[PDB]
């Protein structure tokens, strides 16, 4: 399974704005949907975009996605305290059945 | 895309809300069969297979002929016999010659002889009774989308290519399941047994062709035949006896009737033989189709926000839609290529109907290749594909 | 309208077998490719596997070695047994509605979650 | 002696007092003439030779194709033309197929198809025609008296045997003498200007296969043909053009058709060759004979004295006449064979009539076989040959 | 040709009977028919005997004639004074393309 | 009644042609082999040659070195010609109808004959 790579570590202070970067290769996001997920600890993780900056009713108007031919970005404009949460990309994979593989997950912290 | 160019087309709707379809496959015509909320997808009956063929009777078009003797009797001596009269490989007839003193014989008149030749056949045709039960019937299925200009012309690899499948029916098993990857499955119930009733004929194997000839007209050949597994019946029909100023007899074969048959054959049908297994090119079938199982693949995705290019000049096909190839250079993909007719740009009238039912765009890559099909209303219209400020515009009319 | 909620035994013994249900609540059980997930805490989700309503298994080759899936379309659940659990294997099991075909408006959607344990 | 035993048998006597007598001698017929105080002879058209003959048209039953090409048009753009439609060794047919845009066009409409193939003769048949002016008839005279059973087939030593002569009458000159030795010489007036019209059929060549048909059959064969000495019209019998999907054009040839004609040419007449005349087996022909100078052979010499010894069983002929085979041991030779019938013993009246006119022996060699003819008269009779106490006596019966 | 040899001389008293031979060859008198002549000098030979022992009106009937196979003979039943003279035996050949050939004679004489 | 009579020089010069004819009465000149015979006083007779009605040439082989016959069918008559003749050829010729087959009652016929002598 090609495990999909996410920086490290993303900061930022109230008002800035942080993008979020998921290289992979052809078999996961050259023809596959990318989503992504805000994993907050001891809970289920909450879908904040789907499909290419779709987002679900309910999903602010301040997070938005963008996918490229083999890397993802997310971008969290007007950033606050309490968006600081640890963060996964996944995508399907068109491998010998399907898989769904995530993201390594990057931690965003205010300054 | 399979559909495209035969003229034996038929756009068949379904009810609004229904789930099953009927429809009608013929040998090289092509059913584009459409629903609402449902992909585009061709359907199509590539080969007719009959199995588990055997002997039934065989006819001689060439033969040959050897080791032939002769004896002859004195008048008032009655009918002339000879012990192969009773061999089945053999031919005879009596006649009557005058037979004297020069001769050999001690009366004038006329005399009974009888001439018999061996018969044997070298190569011979047989034509093979046609059961319903062993008949296969392979459908073709097709999904648009993908496969650009490269893939006009490919065969090799359709087991991996999801868009495509194939399709084997028997009375054994009448069912099988279209793996169609995104697009879900679609099912093929078909009806063989009310087609076409291939009972009335017969399947005629020369050398190395093949046709479907009528029951009446294979029965009816004046050649040397023999039943089952060799009894042969009708030799005189290439052997002819000349008789000779009532004096003496000789026996010839006639030459290959090879080009006889060939000439009679103009208007059966026609068939070819896959090594053992016949197909066929003639005979009907209708099936239903089932619109339950069959998924769309794109509708949550985003709009084509890039812009396109055009690559080829948009032409029409025997039966009124219009087809533009065009690039996408963009990356945002997979993607929902934005088309449609408007009349009126604030209600969204929606005009004419989709043909490439939902298109979408597999690749993000850029500068890949795509194509699409659109059935513009009759009279007025423009073609408007894209959205925003950078949407690509051409005019358009019917009839 | 479609509602996930897990089910089956937060704590088991080792080397047993782990044993979890499904419910779908108010949607068509054949509209989804069901799957399960898997975390262990401190690292990352670990997607579990996959059935169709028809049968179409899929597993994570990692994991296949004793991942066994069913689905009832009847009864709207699907299940999922894990033999012989480790006390490594201790994470936090969800099922959710992962849209392979893009068919449905909302996309995928996900339940409330479960932990399960093993004591040892 | 040949027309003794042949059915088609024919006894013509001319008018008292009357100088002309005609005769028409047929193939396998025999004309057995005869004339107070002359003698017996058969007279018999055996073969008819026609030389000269001269090519008319060439039909051919085996082709060969090779070097097939194509060409397709979009439609509405006109029809399709090649540069070998003007070619003469190719045939060409224009077809329409479905053009759209798996073919590459934009239109809506049929699409003109061209597909040439070179013609080639594989094996092919020849008619001549068969001149009057260069035909010859072969007559074959043959007379009674001598030459027993063993002169009946015999073909070697013509040229020195003076009993047998070969007549030879061709338009050129109608006028033939046969040197018959001691009866004399017979006249022949035919008339081969007048007796058939062979103009009206056709000399038929196959592969070393040959015939006699119709003239009407030979010009509606339906194969390619050719006049005298290439270039071939009505090609399209022998070849089949195979739609392929209304995309390309494939060219087949047809089997051969040499056993198809040998079927429908049952009833034609057969010949064959003798190297490069050839010769036939049917036709009439009218002559005219001369009794004037033609001569008896023994009317001045006695009856045979010595004694006579049955060797042979008399027997019976087709027309009522008594043939013997007999040895005369006696040396006085030659000398008149005594020959008559007598239905009473006591009388010894002679009854009825000599068919063989004064039958002579002519060796005076012991061991010599003899033959002679009798008629009898209708009822009873008694066949005495013979004189003296030791003619030989044999019983026969009439109705 | 092969030669036909004749004694020269033949002689007899009155009242004798006296044979004549005449011996030919294959090509002659096996075939053809056979005659004799009486030769009287000065004159042309006269016929006495033609095919087989006929006698044109005149010839008696005490002249008779006889053939074999190669060979002839004449038989003289009551000689006379007035039948001295030469004899000759002529037969057709079929030789090269057919000949009338003479006997040697014989000189008979009555004593 | 049938008569042969010769008729033609009786004395010639050598080396000149001796001709003879002989007529023929009360016959067809159709019905015979008509032929010439000689003799010289002492040897044996000569056949000459024979000709017949339709143009049938035959000659003595001993004598067609310079023989030619000729016959007249209309005039009922048949000529003689010898060229180059010697004094050796002093003879007694006669004309005779000579049947080659013995086919004709009566059989052969004879003239009265006519000897000839040549002068040098």
């Amino acid at each position: 399974q090609p495990v999909l790579t996410q920086p490290p570590s993303a900061s930022g202070t109230p008002g800035q704005r942080v993008s979020i970067s998921c290289s992979g290769s052809r078999s996961n996001l050259g023809k596959n949907t990318v989503n992504w997920y805000q994993q907050l600890p001891g809970t289920a993780p909450k879908l904040l975009i789907y499909n290419h900056s779709r987002r679900p009713s309910g999903v602010p108007e301040r997070f938005s996605g963008s996918k490229s031919g083999t890397s993802a970005s997310l971008a969290i404009s007007g950033l606050q305290s309490e968006d600081e949460a640890d963060y996964f990309c996944a995508a399907w994979d068109d491998s010998l059945n399907g898989l769904y593989v995530f993201g390594t997950g990057t931690k965003v912290t205010v300054l | 895309i399979r559909c495209i160019g035969v003229s034996n087309r038929d756009f068949v709707e379904g009810m609004s809300g229904g789930t099953w379809v009927d429809v009608v496959l013929e040998h090289g015509g092509c059913v584009t069969v459409m629903a609402q909320d449902k992909p585009t997808v061709d359907i199509e009956l590539v080969t007719t297979t009959v199995s588990n063929m055997a002997e039934v009777r065989s006819y001689c078009y060439e033969a040959s002929i050897s080791d032939m003797a002769s004896d002859s009797r004195c008048p008032t001596q009655g009918e002339a016999y000879l012990d192969k009269q009773s061999d089945t490989q053999y031919v005879c007839k009596r006649t009557l010659v005058d037979r004297g003193w020069g001769n050999g014989c001690g009366l004038f008149g006329k005399g009974s002889l009888v001439t018999c030749a061996k018969f044997a056949c070298s190569k011979k045709m047989t034509g093979k009774s046609i059961q319903p039960e062993n008949l296969e019937y392979r459908i073709m299925l097709s999904v648009h989308g993908s496969q650009h200009s490269g893939m006009i012309v490919n065969d090799t690899g359709h087991e991996t290519d999801e868009n495509r499948a194939k399709v084997e029916i028997t009375p054994n098993s009448p069912r099988a399941e279209a793996t169609l990857g995104g697009f879900g499955s679609l099912g093929l119930d078909c009806e063989p047994r009310t087609g076409l009733d291939f009972s009335d004929l017969y399947y005629l194997t020369m050398n190395n062709k093949h046709w479907l000839v009528h029951k009446e007209w294979f029965h009816d050949i004046p050649l040397p035949w023999h039943a089952g597994a060799p009894h042969w019946n009708n030799k005189e029909a290439l052997v002819e006896f000349k008789d000779a100023h009532a004096k003496r007899q000789t026996v010839v074969v006639l030459g290959s009737q090879e080009g006889a048959v060939h000439t009679a054959l103009a208007g059966a049908l026609e068939a070819e033989m896959d090594g053992a297994k016949g197909r066929l090119s003639s005979g009907h079938l209708k099936c239903r189709l089932k619109m339950d199982k069959l998924r769309l693949k794109g509708v949550s995705y985003s709009l084509c926000t890039a812009a396109f290019t055009f690559t080829k000049i948009p032409a029409e096909t025997l039966h009124g839609t219009v087809t533009v190839e065009v690039q996408y250079a963009g990356t945002d993909g997979p993607c929902k290529v934005p088309a449609q007719m408007a009349v009126d740009m604030q209600t969204l009238t929606p005009v004419g109907r989709l043909i490439t039912a939902n298109p979408v765009i597999t690749e993000s890559t850029e500068n890949s290749k795509m194509m699409l099909e659109l059935d513009p209303p009759f009279g007025d219209s423009y073609i408007v594909i894209g959205v925003g400020e950078k949407k690509i515009t051409h005019h358009w009319h019917r009839s | 309208q479609v509602h996930l909620q897990e089910s089956g035994p937060g704590l088991v013994r080792p080397s047993e077998t782990l044993s979890l249900t499904c419910t779908v609540s108010d949607g068509s059980i054949s509209s989804y490719y069901w799957s399960w997930i898997r975390q262990p805490p401190g690292k990352g989700l670990e997607w579990i596997g996959s059935i169709y309503y028809t049968g179409s298994t899929n597993y994570n080759p990692s994991l296949k070695s004793r991942v066994t899936m069913s689905v009832d379309t009847s009864k709207n659940q699907f299940s999922l047994r894990l033999n012989s659990v480790t006390a490594a294997d201790t994470a936090m099991y969800y099922c959710a509605g992962l849209d392979r075909y893009s068919w449905n408006e909302g996309g995928d959607h996900w339940g409330q979650g479960i932990l399960v344990s093993v004591s040892s």
